[PDB]
């Protein structure tokens, strides 16, 4: 099979800056006819792949001028001349000149923007959940950069680590920020046992945690 | 208006046959040059070409899967089909069909997610995030469900700016996520804010109004 090697595996690019993505072939991608069938795709978060560049260098109806392809035979390059916020996602090369048709491993392109502190919200468990014997306290760190963030949960001023599930969003298409939710899940009985519920974000924008609490 | 749309069971038990359909419009097979292909992607992993059928009935298969795969078409119904025999856990993936004019893949349908599991399908429970019960952040939390995926929308899709939906988390055989929107204060609660949560595998279409107290 034709092995497609993609470089780099991940790239962090500032807005307006240039980015190059390499794609190398284990066999020559020149067909007998004698076109070179190397295609580039962008897969945006939660979306299916979109064709950017076909047959090495042809830019596909709708694709901005900022995207370009070059290369020959075995060595191929996608270029984004000026990085925009919406260019987030995973870039893939296809060969279709040899069967089996094979893809590159992907290049995750992330946008490097100015630092941003999170906006923190805490949400008590809903009445509808409490009615069914469960209690999830959710907390909710909106629009940081960068991605690295720590959350600590406190019940009555004492740290809790059991029953915590953390999850991030994908970087945002317009402001280039991340979000994450931390969810402490208890039973109704255990939730009704305690009063103070506290979450705190430390993030590199501040050495001091942004603290949010409710009492019930 | 080129479009492609795939459909599958969502969930399937090990060893049974997977039947996928690709429905399309804007082009015809039997129109010449003209092919539809099948590609799969396991979660957070690479793309794998599976098969494609041309307008002349020429069929091409991935050697690593060939003897389990069967492409066919119905050009009059604008449909392409893929059969995968005796399915295993590794067949869990999002499946795409895509049009091939020449050369590649251009479009690309939405994908259909398939999970190979012996487990019951379980619909989600959906709960307010209310603060707490200039701009205000509200959400919907989205627990208990199997298999993937869930679709979350706000105001039937009319509210799309300010939406942040975190990726799912698997724990104790069930997935969960939360989706939040930041509106304007003026906004809510003076105007209606609703989350729409769809879980196709359980045929679930539920709705949560975000109420204050």
């Amino acid at each position: 099979d034709v092995v497609m090697t993609q470089t780099p595996l991940s790239l962090s690019v500032s807005l307006g800056d240039q980015a190059s993505i390499s794609c190398r072939s284990s066999q020559s991608l020149v067909h007998s006819n004698g076109n070179t069938f190397l295609q580039w795709y962008l897969q945006k978060p939660g979306q299916s792949p979109k064709l950017l560049i076909y047959k090495v260098s042809n830019r596909f109806s709708g694709v901005p001028d900022r995207f370009s392809g070059s290369g020959s035979g075995t060595d191929f390059t996608l270029k984004i001349s000026r990085m925009e916020a919406e260019d987030l996602g995973i870039y893939f090369c296809s060969q279709t000149t040899h069967v089996p048709w094979t893809f590159g491993g992907g290049t995750k392109l992330e946008i490097k923007r100015a630092d941003a502190a999170p906006t923190v919200s805490i949400f008590p468990p809903s009445s509808e959940q409490l009615t069914s014997g469960g209690a999830s306290v959710v907390c909710f760190l909106n629009n940081f950069y960068p991605k690295d963030i720590n959350v600590k949960w406190k019940i009555d001023g004492s740290e809790r680590q059991n029953g915590v599930l953390n999850s991030w969003t994908d970087q945002d298409s317009k402001d280039s920020t991340y979000s994450m939710s931390s969810t402490l899940t208890l039973t109704k009985d255990e939730y009704e046992r305690h009063n103070s519920y506290t979450c705190e974000a430390t993030h590199k924008t501040s050495t001091s945690p942004i603290v949010k609490s409710f009492n019930r | 208006q080129i479009t492609l749309e795939e459909s599958g069971p969502g969930i399937l038990q090990p060893s049974q046959t997977l039947s996928l359909t690709c429905s399309f419009s804007g082009f015809s097979l039997s129109s010449s040059a003209m092919s539809v292909g099948w590609i799969r992607q396991p979660s957070g992993k690479g793309l794998e070409w599976l098969a494609h059928i041309w307008w002349n009935d020429d069929k091409y298969y991935n050697p690593a899967l060939k003897s389990r795969l069967t492409v066919s078409k119905d050009s009059s119904d604008n449909q392409v089909f893929l059969k995968i025999a005796s399915v295993v856990t590794a067949d869990t993936a999002t499946y795409y069909c895509a049009r091939i004019p020449g050369f590649g893949f251009d479009y690309w349908g939405q994908g259909t997610t398939l999970t190979v599991s012996s487990a019951t399908t379980t619909a989600p429970s959906v709960y307010p995030l209310v603060p707490g019960c200039s701009s205000v952040t509200l959400g919907c939390l989205v627990k208990g469900y199997f298999p993937e995926p869930v679709t979350v929308k706000w105001n039937y899709g009319a509210l799309s700016s300010g939406v942040r939906t975190v990726s799912s988390v698997l724990q104790s055989g069930f997935y969960s996520l939360s989706s939040l929107v930041t509106v304007p204060s003026s906004t809510w609660p003076s105007q209606t804010v609703i989350c729409n949560v769809a879980h196709p595998a359980s045929k679930t279409e539920l709705i949560k109004r975000i109420e204050p107290r």
